[PDB]
């Protein structure tokens, strides 16, 4: 009950934003809001 | 029984006809009572029962054992009518 | 052309009509609607069923009268 | 004071019977004071508001006095009209007085009982006169005061009132019957009055069966044809059930013989309504209306097969419908010689036998026992070989669904458990009706944790900033890539499950007690879905399927053999389409918010709104949203219309011009598939959206590209709009004609200029080419006739028609040969067989005769045909004949000799008694409306003798007819140059009739007379 949830089905995984790199003002505030949202969304466990 | 209908469900549906006929034939003895004999209650209902038994018929795919069971049971009440008219 | 009428407190009639041109029967119950009827054998089955139904839940009349025209 | 006057009335009565004096004026003098007392306490009570107790005591005391004074007067005799006006003022003021009881039972019902019984012992002739005049005021008072139902149901304790007041009540309701379905509380209250009046006829079988015998077709028929195009037709179907329980099971005699000629067209209608996918409880209502008909087993054999489809539906889950379905089936099994029944049950034998087999497992002793008895009644027909075998469950593919890796503390082993069924169960729980919110939160947690854990978490604050700040985002042009679902091969077993999870998240974000904890979460995910999508299909980091020259091929989607490298961000649009296509319209608000959020994110990180419109994602959005308008359901079409409206009003105009043709086609298919029963008000919204689209796109302006795009879209749109000019469907044809008028109104151009470059479409369509008017169905015949009428109605004439040049003789003579055969006996044709009316077919040809009036070489035939229609017997046919006569009135001239020779029969039957019927009077007043010079003073003098004869007959036959004498006087209003010396004699006989009948309150001989009187 203290480990992050992982899935072994990488074929159904939704790719990240950076995944396109390996396959080769308001903007700054929007980035901060998403970074904060991802920070609090990382702490999801299987408990 | 299994959800789908197959040969295993035949005996229950095959014996359902004779189960209600036992209740239907239970009124034969009530209508033959001498207290209420000869009235229209024991005359119109008797004809309806006879006509109802004459109409319905099972399918020929059934075994001859069930055909006999229905017919001799019907014959038992059919032969009971001359028993009280024989002693206008 | 075969026109057969049937007379049965209430008074409802059954009519059988056949138009010239095709052997297809038609029916109408009068207490421009038309009924679809097949061959001759289907005609009496409807008539016998209709006669049986009307004979039961009246109980005041007892009779049977019919005629033909054509 | 009223208490003392309560017992003082008998003293006046006792002294009045001793000697013949004057006591009638005294008794009516206080009555007017009491009437004025009602006004004083009712007018000032609104501004005034112990008080309440005193007010109700005064009302109760005065009402008892009113009942007492009426008791001594009546205890009949005919009442003078003057005091009937006082009673009109009394009843009008009494309703306003009955308002103190609202702010504060047992005594409330008692006092209303005394008030309702005042008019029971009154003269029935004057009783119906006052209530008919003041029937709309009483209905309006009920709309504001809900306590009048106590008075309403007290009208049937045991009076003779319900036998007469109900006739006026039903006539008023039938007059405003089409009003039902628009409002909410007005329709329900009208339905409540229908239930109460149907309760009275059902409870009292005497002198109520005769009242319901006439005007019964309108209740049965007009309810059906008005529920097709309405907003809430649920009230119409609630009214038909009440009638069924009253026309049968109780009052049965002359009502059974009247409902028989309606079963053909009614039973064949309910069969079509129950085959739809409208709602869940609506279908249960349809199968209840189709079954339990107030008709015995006889006179039902020809229509027996039409009661089998509802029987199957009633035996498919509903608790009450299965019990009723078994009862209906048992009644047929009882006395039907089941060999006859087996013949008519064969088409639905497989479905019915399976339904009966499955109804033996429910935990109920009142259903399984009945079903087992019914099955035992069949001889051997319950086990015969079924031609269709039972359906089986199979798995199409062999793959692995989503799983969660859970590790243990023993032997270092991980476990992967599937949760494909868990998401489906969570969706069912969120879609359930009676579930506690605790399990809803748990179901929402399952969706939330699965959705978060499925996606990856990377690029924290470093890679996201570099990608968004990279160049070639606002400079490089976006390549034109079209994304379509037409190339989709097959839905993978995982895509459907992931789609269901998204729909649950959207549905959980709108339900209350979970909305505040889900809106930021859902909105943030949608932002994440868009940013990952735009990072994949952009310029600098385009995938090989997103090249300048690319294809919409299967590699775009996530599939087995040709995938998109795993879970492309394209399922969000699919979830939006499904939620907008839900049976509940509460998901449209969140649907448009999500669309606004998607565009808001794209417009920020791209620089401009017009550049975001070129991004390939919006190409898939419109195709997905316009595909919801092709489903057979009506709620799905509404979701597409809302999506069309939102994308039209928000996203700029330059985008709309490119996709205007696609939007027009989607908005046009909705009005075509919905013909029999349309919707709960969907085509009205579709017409408004189409009208708004035309005004926005055709609005004149200013760059060269916008003008070129506007005219390019104009050419493509107008080409499609001339295609349905001769369409067989009347709904699209009328919309297309109205489409052209509004299009020319917005722009600074005429109508014919628009249709100049597209004449080649209509050259060989609006005229008959290689076809005849007898080999085609009447649906196409009407459309072609209306097309010619619209083609030759503008003052600029297109497709000029001249007889003896080319092919204009066969078409002309065909429509002349249509206005001769009247009865259906002479028109016994295979094509003209299913035409119950045949009236609208003659109307379209009749309008064509009046449309062409520029050919003077042949006018005798058209004039004779026009006068033949005016001399017809039908009312609707004659009214339209007057309409085209008025349309033809703008011709060159109408000679008097033509009129004299065409109205010869009317003068021939003028000198007869049994010839001046309603139809003839309607014909006579119609022909005198136009050409206001056809008669003289001698004809007026003769008509004065006729009305004297008419008014002498009524006064004898009284102790239908009221309308004809009201119409004959109304004819004098239309005719000009009537003699001035006839005014006195006509008003003298009117008073004589008003003195013999003793009626003064709004006589039918008053409304046309006052208009007739004011000329001189």
């Amino acid at each position: 009950k203290s480990t992050p949830i992982g899935t072994s089905c990488q074929g159904a995984m939704l790719p990240s934003i950076t995944n396109v790199i390996n396959l080769a003002n308001q903007l700054h505030m929007l980035t901060n809001r998403h970074d904060k949202f991802l920070d609090t969304l990382r702490e999801v466990k299987t408990g | 029984l299994p959800h789908v209908v197959s040969h295993v469900h035949t005996p229950l549906l095959q014996a359902a006809q004779q189960i209600i006929e036992l209740q239907e034939a239970a009124q034969i003895n009530a209508g033959l009572q001498p207290t209420n004999l000869g009235r229209n209650n024991s005359l119109h209902d008797m004809k309806t029962v006879v006509k109802t038994w004459r109409n319905r018929l099972p399918i020929v795919s059934d075994d001859l054992s069930h055909w006999s069971s229905i017919f001799m049971w019907r014959q038992h009440h059919y032969q009971g009518k001359p028993t009280w008219s024989g002693m206008p | 052309d075969v026109k057969d009428d049937y007379v049965f407190y209430q008074k409802t009639k059954l009519t059988i009509l056949q138009s010239l041109g095709d052997p297809l029967y038609y029916g109408k119950i009068q207490p421009s609607n038309w009924f679809i009827i097949g061959s001759k054998t289907d005609a009496e089955r409807v008539v016998n069923q209709y006669q049986e139904l009307v004979q039961n839940e009246a109980k005041c009349p007892v009779k049977m009268s019919h005629s033909s025209s054509g | 004071s009223c208490k003392l006057l309560l017992n003082l009335v008998d003293c006046i009565r006792s002294k009045s019977e001793q000697e013949s004096g004057n006591g009638r004026d005294v008794l009516m003098r206080m009555l007017e004071v009491f009437v004025l007392k009602f006004h004083t306490i009712a007018r000032y009570q609104l501004s005034a508001i112990f008080q309440v107790t005193d007010c109700r005591s005064l009302v109760k005391t005065l009402v008892c006095g009113v009942k007492t004074i009426t008791w001594g007067i009546t205890s009949n005799k005919q009442l003078q009209p003057k005091e009937t006006q006082i009673y009109i003022k009394l009843v009008k003021y009494a309703m306003q007085a009955l308002d103190i009881y609202q702010v504060q039972m047992k005594e409330e019902k008692e006092v209303l009982e005394h008030f309702a019984g005042v008019f029971t012992m009154m003269n029935p002739l004057t009783f119906k006169e006052i209530f008919q005049t003041t029937v709309p005021y009483m209905v309006e008072r009920i709309s504001k005061n809900y306590a009048l139902q106590i008075v309403a149901n007290s009208f049937l304790a045991n009076p003779t009132t319900s036998a007469l007041f109900a006739t006026i009540l039903v006539e008023y309701l039938l007059d405003r019957l089409p009003e039902m379905g628009s409002n909410v509380e007005l329709s329900n209250l009208y339905l409540k009055l229908f239930k109460l009046v149907f309760g009275s006829v059902s409870l009292f079988a005497a002198e109520n069966e005769q009242m319901l015998k006439p005007h019964l077709h309108k209740i049965v028929n007009s309810s059906m044809e008005l529920a097709q195009t309405a907003k809430e037709p649920y009230n119409y179907f609630l009214l038909l059930r009440a009638l069924f329980r009253s026309i049968g099971g109780g009052s049965h005699d002359l009502l059974y013989q009247e409902f028989l000629p309606l079963l053909p067209n009614l039973l064949q209608g309910l069969n079509m309504l129950q085959s739809g996918l409208h709602k869940q409880h609506m279908k249960d209502l349809f199968v209840e209306l189709c079954l339990t008909v107030p008709v015995r087993l006889s006179s039902l054999l020809p229509y027996l097969p039409m009661l089998m489809d509802p029987l199957v539906s009633a035996l498919n889950g509903s608790q009450t419908l299965v019990s009723q379905g078994l009862r209906t089936l048992e009644l047929c099994v009882d006395n039907l010689q089941p060999d006859f029944l087996y013949d008519h049950i064969q088409p639905v034998r497989a479905e019915l036998m399976q339904a009966l087999w499955r109804t033996l497992r429910n935990p109920a002793d009142s259903i399984s026992h009945v079903a087992y008895r019914v099955l035992g009644k069949f001889g051997g027909s319950n086990r015969k070989m079924l031609k269709e075998s039972q359906k089986l469950h199979y798995v199409v593919t062999e793959v692995q669904g989503p799983s969660i890796t859970v590790e243990f503390s023993d032997c270092k082993a991980s476990l992967q458990l599937p949760m494909e069924k868990a998401i489906e169960t969570a969706l069912d729980c969120l879609k359930s009706a009676n579930t506690e919110p605790y399990y809803r939160r748990q179901a929402w947690e399952v969706i939330k944790c699965f959705l978060v854990a499925m996606m990856s978490l990377e690029d924290n604050k470093h890679a996201l900033y570099q990608l968004l700040a990279h160049p070639n985002f606002t400079e490089k042009t976006i390549p034109n890539v079209i994304i379509s679902h037409r190339y989709k091969a097959q839905d993978t077993p995982a895509r459907k499950t992931f789609e269901q999870a998204l729909t649950g998240a959207f549905m959980s974000a709108v339900i209350k007690d979970l909305r505040p904890s889900a809106l930021p979460f859902v909105a943030s995910l949608i932002r994440h879905y868009t940013m990952v999508a735009v990072a994949q299909q952009c310029g600098p980091f385009l995938l090989p399927c997103y090249q300048v020259g690319s294809q919409p091929s299967t590699a775009m989607f996530h599939s087995e053999e040709n995938g998109s490298k795993g879970m492309d961000p394209l399922v969000l649009i699919d979830a939006i389409a499904i939620c907008m296509a839900y049976e509940e319209k509460e998901l449209c608000k969140i649907g448009e918010v999500a669309l606004a959020v998607i565009f808001d994110v794209a417009s920020i990180i791209l620089g401009s709104k017009e550049r975001a419109c070129q991004l390939p994602l919006f190409s898939y959005i419109v195709e997905r949203l316009c595909a919801c308008c092709y489903e057979q359901a009506w709620y799905a079409k509404l979701g597409g219309v809302v999506s069309i409206k939102f994308l039209m009003e928000r996203l700029p105009l330059t985008w709309v011009l490119q996709n205007q043709q696609t939007f027009l086609k989607a908005l046009l298919f909705v009005m075509m598939d919905l013909t029999g029963e349309v919707s709960n008000g969907a085509v009205a919204m579709a017409k408004t959206t189409l009208e708004q689209l035309l005004m926005r796109c055709a609005t004149p302006l200013r760059a060269e590209e916008i003008v070129a795009a506007q005219e390019k879209s104009f050419h493509h749109v107008t080409h499609d709009l001339v295609r349905e000019v001769t369409s067989p469907n009347s709904t699209v044809r009328k919309q297309a004609m109205h489409s052209l008028q509004v299009l020319a109104q917005v722009t600074g151009k005429s109508v014919t200029v628009i249709m100049e470059p597209h004449k080649e479409v209509l050259q060989d369509m609006v005229p008959p080419k290689k076809h005849l008017l007898r080999h085609q169905p009447a649906n196409a015949q009407i459309g072609l006739m209306e097309g010619n009428t619209f083609c030759t109605t503008l003052q600029p004439r297109l497709f000029t028609m001249d007889l003896n040049v080319v092919e204009h003789k066969v078409f002309y003579t065909e429509l002349l040969n249509l206005c001769e055969a009247e009865d259906s006996a002479l028109t016994k044709l295979p094509c003209y067989k299913s035409l119950p009316s045949l009236v609208p077919l003659r109307i379209a040809a009749l309008n064509a005769l009046a449309a062409c009036n520029y050919l003077p070489q042949s006018r005798e035939k058209i004039i004779a045909a026009l006068f033949k229609a005016l001399n017809s017997t039908n009312s609707e046919l004659q009214e339209a004949g007057e309409a085209c006569m008025r349309k033809f009135l703008e011709g060159a001239t109408i000679e008097v000799d033509q009129i004299h020779t065409h109205m010869r029969p009317l003068l021939m039957m003028l000198g007869d008694y049994r010839s001046l019927t309603l139809n003839v009077v309607n014909r006579l007043t119609s022909v005198t409306r136009l050409f206001p010079n056809s008669f003289n003073d001698k004809f007026c003098d003769q008509m004065m003798q006729h009305l004297r004869k008419w008014m002498e007959v009524v006064v004898i036959t009284h102790k239908e007819e009221m309308k004809i004498c009201s119409a004959i006087i109304n004819l004098f209003h239309l005719i000009p140059a009537a003699p001035q010396t006839l005014v006195k004699p006509l008003l003298e006989v009117v008073m004589k009739t008003e003195r013999a009948m003793l009626i003064e309150a709004g006589s039918p001989f008053r409304e046309p007379l006052i208009k007739f009187l004011t000329r001189h």
